[PDB]
């Protein structure tokens, strides 16, 4: 009747890759793991289909690409069971594709514990994954009137217009989830340490210092060049005596010929403290 | 500023009204006000220089810098030219 | 056999026409397309930026908005534009 | 089984209603690493508040213990058992410790379990329920806004 | 029997190399395994062959499972044409081998080509020959040219691994002489208890 | 320059592995990476797990399969055909010979220069204990023969479009990018001089390994040893001079500049004085 | 007299113990180090008025283990005084 979608921080980011940053003519794949059904959902091992020139086919369904990667599975060590499979469209407002459904339908009598689990490499740009969710009536009320999404006040799935009010009606051929994100110990502080922001940059004895002959008397002269005219500018848009307040230019003229040029002085000061003083940690 | 991303929809300066609110003319004759988006830089404005918009929702994008010159009007310069003056 | 592919080819929207002007970003360039107002589109890693160059036919698709793949510059070589009649 | 499993968690920390033992405590958090379900193991982190009943400090342990994993269903307990005699007029130094966990961390579990504790503290002085907390009405945002009124049922009511 | 796994090991040695076989020696052993190969394809649908060199200064890896002889072409014109044939080294390797099966439907049988006598003692097999009973996999030994001049060091591989022969532990022998190559499985038992030919 | 690139996936894919197999203490897992260089940059995306296994009293026993893995690479060749086999990982806690001996097996299958990294089961260090080699032929100093060694490289960790605020959603705990990261990076530059005295402790067992009973002397290492006297400390103080005005400078700069900016604040209390005459209709 | 100038801070030698040793006039001593100078041994630049052989020593001067019991604790004593100064910075 109700169920809740969980997904690993190692099943998150695959065909992201792909699909993300990758560019469209997206591919599809399976998802791998143990879950009881009604209650949780786990995806653990993750692999793609093959691309074609026409996409998603009966090619990438059959599981002659599949009967050479379950062979894998016990090499590998990595195995589980099948629990759906993942796809991707260009962000549709309605109906993203049918086809995919039809793959659902013949493979949810063997398993029906499969969840459907699509992502719109289009609009992810924000970085945040667009939750989709296609799946079978679990135990039906659905062949009339039920609302899925345990917890059915939750938060407002957005999306756009027309398969949000289409839920009621439709809800045989569309089964709301929500995904949520998770990752264990070794997903959490191992993967934090060597990124946090940027890069981890090993050896943190690497810097620019070692680099600065020239360039010293050229910090030198970012601080006061660039500075003079600052001091200047400052002071010729505040000497205006017109004032009036009002609106006139005030939405931002004046942080450049005024505000800015304390940032300006700032970011010179910046790159003054960056390195600071006796960055040679003290000896001679 | 991510919600907008790949569709822009180059767009054209007009007139400000108000902080983070203003009408931005289009490139199709129908001026259009948007909000104006705070991380956008509001000193590099003038009833020039070409913006960028949405396709569904048209709204302001991003302050194009002054790499925005369009080749439409054959933007370049000269290279190695031919008769001498002297 | 050849209305097939067709059928399979409704994923695929026929792409309207752009031509490379000014290099903006790394690869998303500005592309005004002639078949209506200007659309800046996205780009595709199938091929590089060697061939994406002004001054050269580019295929730009009407609902993602990216760039499929290079096509060569074409002239349109109609009527009067080439003389069927040659010599 | 994730139908029994959090109601059997439920009757297991209702079995030592006290001091406790410290024998039941450490059996819970070992299987709270070997199950997958969740509300089984989150279960077993809701019944280790009640198993401490006015053990208050003497509970730091543990509730250090669950305050120091990552995990969100692990953190319930760090709230509901320190404050119980602290009904009326509290202490200062344990309302501090559940400020900064609750600012510093969005998540929903750590943020709504320090919530428990606030209604017992509050229940001095009905005037200055909308005090202390009025802070969480001011932000926006859903649990943020939603651990407002909380208090207000409580010693308001 | 059943469905198995064939694990090769030959020997690239010098002994290899050389015409010792009054036709041929290593042009028609291209064939002769080969035919083995295509023998046990016949008999069950699953087979997979891998191929470990025992030899050549330390043991090697020429070829892996697969179940056509193409990818198994690719080491036998590659042949080291140097070093012996160390056992102790190669027999661990052929120990994690067993381990590296698909299925556990699929049954393993070790067999390998000795063309060189080796220096290795027996008591330092007789503590390795508990792993085939322990993972219950078979084993097959082909050796010829080191009975002649030197004893059997396998023999009492095989005692601590004596099985009936419905499990394990089937010793093969093969004396070289005025024959042909391929007529060398006739005297060996692989060749009988099979009603295709 | 050649710098390997390494996507995060692939120690997290790994290390699912270690799981699983329960791989570790002195447990190699092989890998595969993938990638398209044709230059000597070397750009290190998606990767594969080879079923290896080694045992612990003997070095020399290796298997590996050569075809039969690489169908996972056909299987991502009709993925993806432009990437093809750039080099190989391995795991290698106590960095085993094995991969000194045959530089042929894995060349042969990659067309590549030849690069082997390091994935161990614990990195857990501070530091880059993530190391790349190059295997090649090079002279060497100590007497005995000039061969086929290891030439260390440095390597970092890729971030892309996917996986750059993917891992960042995931966090969303502690980030404090600001001018404040000089305190946490200065820490760990005086950290990473501690790590490097971790290893400097490890060259004070380097004596005790001579002191211990037959073992060799390296001459390539105390030829790095023996110049840390001459290079960097009172020799310097002759140049200390003219050293010292330099940092002085700094400070006159900064501090003339740094109390005129902070002046422009002054509109609060002129702001805060027209509240109250705002207050009329208050 | 490598081994011998180098102990602490000395790193310059004079013309006294050098032309004493090989018995040979100052003269030809300048030039004729200067034919060891070219095989890569010592990189410095000798004078002439101020009596005085500045050493730029990049030789590798193996064969060691005399030094190695001072040497590599120089290494970890002296460097311990940038741990036991720089305890101070982590207050943040």
């Amino acid at each position: 009747t109700k169920e809740t979608v969980y997904i690993s921080s190692i099943a998150l980011l695959k065909m992201l890759k792909h699909g993300r940053a990758g560019v469209p003519m997206e591919v599809m794949g399976l998802m791998l793991g143990e879950f009881v059904d009604d209650y949780t959902v786990n995806v653990v091992d993750v692999f793609a289909m093959p691309q074609s020139g026409t996409g998603v086919s009966v090619e990438a369904v059959d599981d002659v690409f599949q009967a050479k990667m379950m062979d894998m599975l016990k090499q590998t060590g990595r195995d589980q069971m099948v629990v759906g499979w993942y796809h991707s469209h260009p962000g549709f407002g309605c109906w993203l594709s049918s086809v995919d459904v039809n793959t659902q339908k013949s493979f949810e009598q063997l398993n029906s514990r499969a969840v459907a689990v699509v992502v719109d490499p289009i609009q992810s740009v924000k970085g945040k994954v667009v939750i989709d969710a296609f799946r079978l009536i679990d135990t039906g009320a659905l062949i009339n009137n039920l609302e899925p999404r345990q917890t059915t006040s939750n938060t407002g799935l957005l999306n756009k217009a027309n398969i949000q009010a289409l839920i009621h009606g439709l809800n045989r051929h569309y089964y709301s989830l929500n995904i949520d994100y998770h990752k264990t110990a070794k997903e959490t502080k191992m993967l934090m340490n060597l990124h946090k922001e940027q890069w981890q940059s090993g050896l943190k004895m690497y810097d620019y210092e070692e680099k600065e002959e020239s360039n010293l008397a050229a910090t030198k002269s970012m601080v006061k060049i660039a500075e003079q005219y600052s001091k200047r500018i400052e002071e010729e848009k505040e000497l205006t005596e017109e004032e009036l307040k009002t609106r006139y230019v005030g939405r931002q003229d004046p942080k450049k010929h005024l505000s800015e040029t304390a940032d300006e002085t700032l970011e010179n000061n910046i790159v003054s403290v960056l390195t600071a003083g006796v960055n040679s940690v003290a000896i001679k | 500023k991510r919600i907008q991303s790949v569709p822009l929809v180059i767009g054209q300066f007009l007139e400000p009204i108000d902080q983070n609110t203003g009408i931005v003319s289009s490139t199709t004759g129908m001026s259009y006000v948007v909000r104006i988006l705070s991380t956008l830089d509001r000193e590099l404005l003038k009833p020039s220089m070409s913006v960028a918009l949405h396709r569904h929702s048209n709204a302001l994008v991003d302050i194009l810098p002054p790499d925005s010159d369009s080749s439409i009007s054959v933007m370049g310069e000269n290279e190695k030219p031919d008769v001498t003056y002297a | 056999d050849k209305t097939e592919n067709d059928i399979k080819a409704l994923q695929s929207i026929g792409q309207l026409i752009g031509e490379v002007m000014k290099e903006l970003s790394e690869e998303k360039y500005i592309v005004k397309a002639s078949s209506g107002p200007r659309y800046i589109v996205g780009v595709r890693n199938s091929v590089d930026r060697s061939k994406l160059k002004k001054g050269v036919r580019v295929t730009l698709d009407i609902t993602t908005l990216t760039i499929m793949r290079i096509l060569p510059r074409e002239t349109d070589p109609l009527v009067y534009n080439m003389t069927s009649f040659e010599q | 089984s994730a139908t029994s499993g959090e109601a059997a968690a439920l009757g297991m920390g209702l079995c030592m209603l006290g001091t406790g033992k410290p024998e039941a405590i450490h059996d819970m958090f070992t299987y709270s690493q070997e199950t997958q379900h969740g509300n089984i193991t989150r279960g077993l982190a809701v019944g280790l508040a009640l198993i401490n009943y006015g053990r208050q400090e003497l509970a730091d342990d543990l509730i250090t213990k669950m305050l120091a994993s990552d995990e969100s269903l692990l953190r319930y307990g760090g709230a509901f058992t320190i404050a119980l005699a602290y009904a009326g007029t509290g202490n200062n130094s344990a309302v501090k410790r559940l400020l900064h966990v609750a600012v510093s961390d969005s998540n929903d579990d750590v943020r709504r379990a320090a919530v428990i504790a606030l209604g017992f503290v509050l229940l001095r002085d009905y005037t200055t329920v909308p005090r202390i907390v009025q802070l969480l009405s001011k932000s926006h945002n859903a649990h943020v806004r939603c651990g407002t009124a909380f208090a207000l049922g409580i010693a308001c009511a | 029997m059943v469905l198995e796994a064939t694990v090769l090991v030959i020997d690239n040695s010098e002994y290899s190399r050389n015409g010792d076989f009054p036709r041929t020696r290593f042009e028609a052993q291209i064939d002769s395994v080969e035919f083995i190969f295509q023998a046990k394809r016949n008999s069950n649908p699953e087979n997979t062959v891998g191929l470990i060199s025992g030899a050549g200064a330390n043991p090697r890896v020429l070829s892996t499972f697969t179940a056509e002889f193409g990818k198994i072409l690719a080491g036998l014109h590659d042949t080291q044409i140097e070093g012996k044939l160390h056992m102790a080294t190669a027999l661990q390797i052929a120990q994690l081998t067993l381990k590296h099966r698909q299925n556990k439907v699929q049954h393993q049988r070790i067999v390998a080509f000795v063309c060189s006598p080796i220096s290795d003692s027996r008591d330092e097999l007789i503590r390795l020959a508990k792993t085939l009973k322990k993972n219950n996999v078979a084993v097959d030994i082909i050796n010829f040219g080191e009975i002649e001049q030197n004893t059997e060091l396998l023999d009492e591989f095989i005692a601590a691994v004596n099985n009936p022969q419905e499990e394990t532990s089937h010793l093969l022998t093969v004396t070289p002489g005025p024959r042909l190559l391929y007529e060398n499985i006739a005297s060996s038992p692989i060749i009988l208890e099979e009603g295709s030919s | 320059h050649e710098k390997v690139t390494i996507a995060p996936l692939v120690l997290l894919s790994a290390l699912d592995h270690y799981e699983r197999t329960q791989t570790k203490e002195n447990k190699r897992c092989v890998g595969v990476i993938l990638g398209d260089a044709n230059s000597s940059t070397i750009r290190v995306t998606n990767s594969f797990a080879l079923p290896f296994e080694e045992d612990e009293k003997n070095s020399d026993v290796w298997f590996l399969d050569h075809n039969y893995i690489e169908n996972m690479n056909e299987m991502c060749k009709k993925i993806n055909a432009k990437e093809k086999l750039i080099g190989w990982y391995h795991s290698g806690p106590k960095l085993r010979a094995s991969d000194l001996k045959i530089n042929e097996l894995f060349k042969k299958y990659t067309q590549n220069n030849p690069l082997l990294l390091i994935v161990d089961v614990k990195q857990q260090g501070v530091g880059l204990p993530t190391d790349a080699y190059v295997a090649i032929e090079q002279v060497k100093d100590d007497g005995t023969s000039t061969e086929k060694t290891f030439l260390h490289l440095p390597c970092t960790i890729e971030a892309e479009e996917a996986e750059e605020i993917g891992v960042e959603h995931l966090l969303r705990d502690v980030r404090d990018q600001a001018a404040g990261g000089l305190s946490i990076r200065l820490t760990n530059q005086l950290k990473s001089l501690k790590g490097l005295q971790s290893k400097l402790k490890d060259v004070v067992e380097y004596l005790d390994k001579v002191i211990n009973k037959e073992l060799p002397i390296n001459h390539t290492i105390l030829g790095k040893l023996q110049d840390v006297f001459n290079l960097l400390n009172n020799l310097q103080k002759a140049l200390t001079v003219k050293t010292n005005d330099e940092l002085m400078v700094i400070y006159i700069s900064n501090l003339v500049r740094s109390i005129i900016a902070f002046d422009d604040l002054i509109e609060n209390k002129i702001q805060n004085k027209k509240i109250q005459e705002q207050r009329v209709k208050d | 007299l490598i081994e011998t100038v180098f102990v602490k801070n000395i790193r310059m030698l004079s013309f006294e113990d050098i032309s004493k040793a090989t018995h040979l006039p100052k003269d030809n001593v300048e030039h004729l180090v200067m034919r060891a100078i070219s095989l890569g041994l010592l990189k410095g630049s000798i004078d002439q008025v101020n009596e005085l052989v500045t050493i730029s020593w990049v030789q590798p001067r193996i064969i060691s283990g005399d030094q190695i019991t001072k040497m590599k604790d120089r290494l970890v004593e002296w460097n311990d005084q940038v741990e036991k100064l720089g305890k101070k910075m982590e207050a943040r």
